[PDB]
Order: C-alpha cells, then structure tokens, then sequence
C-alpha cells in the first residue's frame, strides 16, 4: 500500500477497499 | 482514533486492517 496522510473519506475509501466486503468501522469521532 | 495516526500521520495496512471486521 502507499504511505500517504489520508483524511476525509480518503481513509474511509481505503477500509472499504481493505476491509470490501469484510465490513469496517469508522466513527468514534476523536 | 485511527483518524490520527492516518490523517495526522501516515498509517499502515496493519493499521488500516486492524479497523477493518
């Protein structure tokens, strides 16, 4: 995988292409 | 959290699968 700082929904993008189908969780608002 | 260590910083596939089911 590439080392970028992702924010928005970059890094969403990414779990649902990492996790696909596997379903992922993103929230928890820091 | 993983906002941080990803936007704040570059994160890792193990990072990045470890959110992930």
């Amino acid at each position: 995988f590439v080392n970028q700082h992702l924010c928005g929904s970059d890094l969403v993008e990414a779990l649902y292409l990492v996790c696909g189908e596997r379903g992922y969780f993103y929230t928890k608002p820091t | 959290g993983i906002v941080e260590q990803c936007c704040t910083s570059i994160c890792s596939l193990y990072q990045l699968e470890n959110y992930c089911n």
